RNA sequence: GCAGAGGUUCUAGCUACACCCUCUAUAAAAAACUAAGGACCACACGA
């Protein structure tokens, strides 16, 4: 934005909102302190259940 | 197709006279008959004058010499 | 054109395809009527729905 | 009635050998989904498949410790078996043979071939080794197993990674017909651990699906 | 009063429910709330504003 | 009927002209779906000359913001109805009661994005139940005016026109009622001397459901008037 | 991997019953399950109305004396007349109700062939005995929904929506059965809520071949 | 096809933004076709 240096296309409220429940722990959870081989894991993983 | 212009306003960095630039050679690509010296993939003048701009091969001098290779070309048939 | 507004008018089919072709890379102005600031008005390459 | 519309496999555009991307042509609204959804089950659900699922290291015992030589920590010798990607045909529970010294990496090619016990990625790096005394080995059992399975389910235990498959993501989007409104594109863009192609995994996991549904095929 | 009223149909009195996706067929975690909210249609159509 | 009102939707409801209320109590001697016929009880009876109270109900009408002012009889032959009872439920109310909108099942989650902001995101199920499905009356005023040599006719002898554009109209160039007109056809002849046919204005579809010819004395009415 | 088959096709009514697989595999469950409640509520060969043709009615929005409905919502209740086609694919339905009374379903001058399912469906209510409604009402096949509009004439025409949707609620419910010695066969049971126009267990059938035949887009046979 | 008229249709059609052919003072063998269009104040609002 000419405004400012913050940038204007700034993820508003509902996709900011989804990145926080995926960003976030909570001390127990299904499978939790298993090692994983990489990103694509653990997609394979939640997408697993 | 294509998304942005970076790659292009980066050889041409006024981002303006990309605009003329490239507004001029779309213009001998499609009222004129040269054809785009970049491969076409179905794609619009403009965008096809994006990517002979990013590709380093047209610029505005390299338009001036087009221009007065085909004066050249045209006064030497007239002679 | 008056065969063309003709078609246009009926728009058959061979319309549609002629026209997803015309916007293949054909940027439209979007505006919102309260504009303020020059981020108020963009372009988009229009995609059709 | 019961005429619908079926593309034919319209863009299979394979980045690599490991990672391709099937987009299918425009399907009635309400099945690009239904088989995306379906094909992602069966691929991250089950398929055949050989994958390790535990390890007996000769010098160390238990699930935390480190010997020297090996930087990486006992942990990572674990997970780069994880992505060990093995193949065998026929023989199910075969156990395989590690057993390396000397200064440098330890590549998935120094495993004994150990009869027909292919490994698609020779080159996979998995523990580097610092000294020529130093003698790693272990006895890494692979299986062909069907589905992943963590460790937590059930010598040091790992998890399995039995589908040769390792992501499955489809992005189904809009998609046009000359009269029709919308009907759906289906985006099918899928890596593999390099076991079995891409396009011979979704057509394995298809073919699972519809032996699963043999029962009321008709016509 | 709402929450007796709840309970009296045969219905969660904490007033979520656990809507399975209808793509993915997967449970929703962090059941969602679930009701009949009295939905109007405003004038402002868009085939008279298109 | 909202499902969580205030009870006095009630009151709202029969309040305003939109529901035929019941003046006199009786019992329904006749229904039908365009009239209400009263029968009076002995009590509320006038002296002499009695009988009923026809509610005689208004069937669709364009309103101000080109709405169905519609009214449906919400009750059957032989169910007594009492002082300032509500009969025909007009428009946006139920057995008396205002309903405005409709109601349906509302769950309050992002679904992909599709609700990013403020959007709603309702289902097909709303529009194959024809749940929200909204009558809109439009109106197409058309004159005859005192033209120089000849006045305005409305005539089906239109120039320039085939027998698509005939279809529709009658043997006196007015659209029969219940034609499935859409943009750009001819409704109303209006031939000028010299062609000036009121024509649906383009985007606009559906149904015609009533023309009326005013007309004043010193014109014999055409066919169709 | 054993395969499904039906078992129970339980019907609880006339209206819905529930149709259960006895063997599935791990994953497997709510796989089938999804795909199944997906191609039955999208895609499922319907009956419903499409066109009627009133005697004495021109455009829908008219009011035909001696009924107690305004012809508008005497369509409306048409487009969810429960009836099921055997042997053609369109058909036009007489009705001719006289006298005072509401006009069930079971009024329609029916033929062998075509059977209505719900024979209490009220259509219009007369209130004159001199009054008749008579109805010309065509019924054709199709899937999923198409409204009057985009269907590509005579004045009498109703064009009523189409809702060629025989099913209304589909809901499956994987289960734990002990098939055999083999645990983890995870019992799948389809509790699908029809209109009474289509069996269970043919539903069940033509999903299933539907969902085989497009899944054969990218596999032989 | 640039200044006019005529032609097979349908009063009239010469590029009027406009559609075919002829020539510079003469009218017909010929199918797809036609119209250049409209101001100011009050009110309900909506973002």
């Amino acid at each position: 934005s000419p405004a400012n240096g913050e940038p204007i296309i700034v993820p508003s409220q509902d996709v900011v909102l989804g990145l926080y429940y995926m960003t976030r722990d909570c001390v127990n959870a299904k499978g939790e302190g298993m090692v994983l081989t990489g990103p694509k894991e653990a997609e394979r993983l939640y997408r697993s259940g | 197709a294509r998304v942005t212009v970076q790659d292009a306003v980066e050889k041409i960095g006024n981002r303006f006279d990309l605009v003329l630039v490239a507004a001029r050679r779309a213009r001998q690509m499609q009222v004129g008959g040269k054809d785009p010296l970049v491969p076409e993939e179905n794609d619009k003048t403009t965008v096809i004058a994006l990517r002979e701009i990013e590709e380093g091969l047209i610029n505005n001098q390299i338009l001036d010499v087009r221009e007065r290779q085909e004066q050249q070309e045209q006064e030497a048939a007239e002679l | 054109i008056k065969a063309a507004k003709k078609m246009v008018e009926r728009e058959e089919a061979v319309v549609w395809d002629i026209l997803d072709e015309v916007i293949r890379e054909h940027p439209v102005l979007l505006n919102r009527a309260p504009t303020l600031h020059r981020l108020g008005i963009q372009a988009f390459e229009p995609v059709l729905i | 009635v019961t005429e619908f519309l079926k593309p034919r496999l319209v863009d299979i555009e394979q980045v690599s050998s490991t990672h391709a991307k099937v987009t299918l042509e425009p399907l009635e609204r309400g099945f690009g989904h239904t088989l995306g959804n379906a094909l992602r089950r069966i691929l991250l659900s089950s398929m055949p498949g050989c994958a390790v699922t535990e390890v007996e290291i000769d010098g160390v015992l238990h699930e935390y410790s480190t010997k020297e030589g090996v930087q990486e920590d006992i942990l990572e010798i674990l997970l780069n078996l994880k992505g060990l990607a093995v193949r065998v045909q026929g023989k199910d529970e075969v156990i395989l043979t590690l057993n390396k010294s000397g200064i440098g990496p330890v590549t998935a090619a120094d495993i004994t071939h150990d009869g027909d016990v292919e490994i698609v990625k020779p080159q996979h790096v998995i523990c580097h080794l610092t000294d020529e005394n130093a003698s790693i080995s272990m006895r890494i059992k692979v299986q062909r197993g069907r589905g992943y399975v963590p460790a937590s389910t059930r010598r040091l235990l790992v998890d399995a990674c039995y589908s040769p498959v390792e992501r499955i993501a489809y992005n189904v989007e809009a998609a046009r017909v000359e009269q029709r409104t919308d009907l759906d594109k289906l985006v099918i863009e899928m890596e593999t651990n390099g076991t079995i192609d891409p396009e011979e995994a979704i057509r394995r996991a298809a073919t699972i699906l519809a032996e699963q549904l043999e029962a009321f095929v008709d016509l | 009063e709402i929450k007796e009223l709840l309970k009296l149909g045969d219905l969660p009195t904490s007033g979520q429910i656990r809507l399975y996706d209808g793509r993915t067929g997967e449970q929703f975690e962090r059941p969602v709330t679930v009701g009949y909210m009295y939905m109007l249609k405003l004038n402002h159509l868009v085939d008279d504003k298109m | 009927k909202p499902l969580v009102g205030t009870g006095m939707e009630r009151a709202v409801a029969v309040d305003s002209g939109v529901t035929a209320v019941a003046k006199r109590g009786g019992v329904v001697q006749y229904v039908d779906a365009s009239r209400i016929v009263i029968k009076v009880n002995e009590d509320e009876m006038y002296p002499g000359e009695a009988g009923i109270d026809i509610y005689n109900l208004t069937k669709y009408t364009r309103s101000n913001q080109n709405t169905c002012i519609n009214q449906m009889p919400c009750v059957s032959l032989g169910e007594p109805v009492e002082r300032g009872d509500v009969l025909a439920d007009g428009p946006s109310t139920d057995l008396g009661e205002l309903a405005l909108g409709q109601n349906m099942r509302v769950a309050f989650m992002p679904w992909n994005g599709y609700n990013f902001e403020d959007s709603i995101l309702v289902s097909e199920r709303v529009v194959q139940e024809d749940r929200f499905t909204t009558i809109h009356i439009q109106e197409l005023a058309c004159v005859s005016r005192d033209t120089k040599l000849g006045p305005e006719e409305i005539t089906a002898d239109i120039p320039n026109v085939g027998e698509a554009a005939l279809s529709k109209l009658d043997e006196s160039g007015i659209v029969y009622i219940g034609a499935e007109v859409t943009g750009g056809d001819i409704l109303v002849g209006k031939v000028t001397p010299k062609d000036s046919s009121l024509r649906v204005p383009n985007g606009v579809s559906g149904t015609v459901i009533d023309v009326q010819v005013f007309t004043r004395d010193g014109v014999e009415k055409d066919k169709r008037a």
